[PDB]
């Protein structure tokens, strides 16, 4: 066996700067002076792309802001004036064995505060017997975000989903929906709903919530 | 020696300074280890070429080349 | 030229076998040594063994022993994946992949990758969605920007298409991407336009779902009192 | 291997699993380093047997054993 550790999960790096993306061994993958290590690209909706082959070997037509180097246990892709062509995973694959490493994710902006919106069930959907409840938490940055509900002060963890979209290509913030659901028996049993939003742009928490019979 | 391949398949040329020691070579099914017992010379014009089986647990037997991993072409010269 | 071609998607139920082919050209074939990467939703990369077509030997990674197998045809220059009791974590890309070089090397190297074959896992059966529109809380928010909701819940398979007033409105949207809930699919989209726009005009979330064949629409209306 | 004499002079009991290595062993004078070129296969009943000569500052010619310090005596069997 082999155990192939990458190192950071994400890196979000501005466009110019320097982006440093590490893969530890567990096993010294260096044979006869040689070592057995692969960097590979990938975009989404793409095949992976060999970017370097036997730790420091550019691959044809792989442009040189592209290096690499380590040796034994410990290597490193650089990426050197980062493009934004360079938004992409990028594994790091031992050729001893095959196995890979959990890739790094690499991101090309200012802290923005989510736009926190609360939706109550609909009508029709309490003529189901479910109930969600939605929040969305917009346009926000970085993507580091956390969301606690509560229902009549006590916070409900079971019944969470949270759904993130890509990194916009445009504006380069974030978006979130976060739906609790939960028995539209429960639901009319509680009166106050919130859902909480933790992120780096404020001290406190974003709240948003309402009371069910108000208007 | 010179790691190449024969259609899929590990070729190595072996030269004069080799004659007596073990020869390993990494494969993606592990390391591989020829055992070259052969006339090995001087790699010229004269060159010899054939096939070092996979041994697993078995004597050999009627050979002078084999590898216990994956089997491997080989080719050296006999000149001197 | 060198390229891998893959087989096309597929739609398998749990406890069934899938079969994916791979093809080969613009190389030797017998020369090389043929990966089987998959990829799951929100997963890395993940190594399915790489089989020799020269002698048919094949390496599995110890989590796919028993639940692959590869194989090769040599005069249709061809490998073929083998996946059996199909389970719902089986639902990925699968990818073939040449190993460039030729040391008897390590190299290990994925220098050529097919197109990717997707594989989906499902027992549910097609479910059109429930569609559900999110009007503000009620009362109404302040501010000069309001937004509203849609919420898309129950269906299968995957896509639906949402738009907003018929793709009229296309600014300000976020459309997440769907998740499974029990079985079935929810997703949501939320629309943000500026106060004067709404309710005095019309907001309408549009849903199609290709594969019932059905097209809802659901205008998003003010919430009143009880 | 083996190592025994044959009238007074060394003599190298050579197995299989030696072919390609430098044959070492001690003596009063140093450190004795023979080199085997040779058929060699496993030991057994077709022995055969001759002498490696000193070889100092020459080239070697028509032979495919020979040590660097003090003439050796080699053996080994050439079934496989």
């Amino acid at each position: 066996d082999i155990v192939l550790t990458q190192s950071p999960a994400s890196l979000a790096v501005s466009l110019g700067q320097r982006a440093t993306i590490s893969y530890r061994a567990s096993k010294s993958v260096s044979t006869s002076g040689y070592s057995y290590m692969h960097w590979n690209q990938q975009k989404p909706g793409q095949p992976p792309r060999l970017l370097i082959y036997l730790v420091s070997n550019l691959e044809s037509g792989v442009p040189a802001r592209f290096s690499g180097s380590g040796s034994g246990t410990d290597f490193t892709l650089n990426i050197h004036p980062v493009e934004e062509e360079d938004a992409a995973t990028y594994y790091c694959q031992h050729i001893r064995e095959l196995t890979f490493g959990a890739a790094p994710s690499a991101a090309a902006r200012a802290d923005a505060a989510p736009t926190v919106s609360i939706f109550p069930p609909s009508s029709e959907q309490l003529t189901s017997g479910g109930a969600s409840v939605v929040c969305f938490l917009n346009n926000f940055y970085p993507k580091d975000i956390n969301v606690k509900w509560k229902i009549d002060g006590s916070e409900r963890q079971n019944g969470v989903l949270n759904s993130w979209t890509d990194q916009d290509s445009k504006d380069s913030t974030y978006s979130m929906s976060s739906t609790l659901t939960l028995t539209k028996d429960e639901y009319e049993r509680h009166n106050s709903y919130t859902c909480e939003a933790t992120h780096k742009t404020s001290t406190s928490p974003i709240v948003k919530s309402f009371n069910r019979n108000e208007c | 020696f010179h790691l190449t391949t024969r259609n899929g398949e590990p070729h190595m040329i072996v030269s004069r300074q080799e004659k007596g020691k073990s020869l390993l070579f990494k494969t993606e099914d592990g390391v591989n280890m020829c055992t070259l017992m052969a006339d090995l010379g001087e790699l010229c014009e004269d060159t010899i070429t054939y096939k070092c089986p996979l041994l697993r647990q078995n004597e050999p037997e009627d050979i002078d080349c084999w590898c216990n991993s994956t089997s491997t072409w080989v080719t050296y010269g006999t000149c001197t | 030229e060198v390229q891998l071609q893959e087989s096309g998607p597929e739609l398998v139920k749990p406890g069934t076998s899938v079969k994916m082919s791979c093809k080969a050209s613009g190389y030797t074939f017998t020369d090389y040594n043929i990966h089987w990467v998959k990829q799951s939703h929100g997963k890395s990369l993940e190594w399915i063994g790489y089989i020799n077509p020269n002698n048919g030997g094949n390496k599995y990674t110890q989590k796919f022993e028993g639940r692959a197998t590869l194989t090769v045809g040599k005069s249709s220059s061809t490998a073929y994946m083998e996946l059996r009791s199909l389970t719902s974590e089986d639902s990925a890309v699968y990818y073939c992949a040449r190993s460039p070089m030729y040391f008897y090397d390590g190299s290990y190297y994925f220098d050529y990758w097919g197109q990717g074959t997707s594989l989906s896992v499902s027992s549910a059966k097609t479910t059109a969605p429930s569609v559900y529109p999110l009007a503000p809380v009620c009362g109404g928010t302040t501010g000069s920007s309001v937004t509203l909701g849609c919420l898309v819940k129950g269906y299968f398979p995957e896509p639906v298409t949402l738009t907003w007033n018929s793709g009229s409105l296309s600014s300000g949207v976020h459309t997440f991407p769907a998740l499974l809930q029990s079985g079935l699919y929810t997703l949501s989209s939320s629309v943000t336009v500026t106060s004067n726009t709404w309710p005095s005009q019309t907001i309408t979330c549009n849903v199609a779902h290709p594969a019932s064949s059905t097209k809802v629409d659901k205008k998003i209306e003010p919430r009143v009192p009880i």
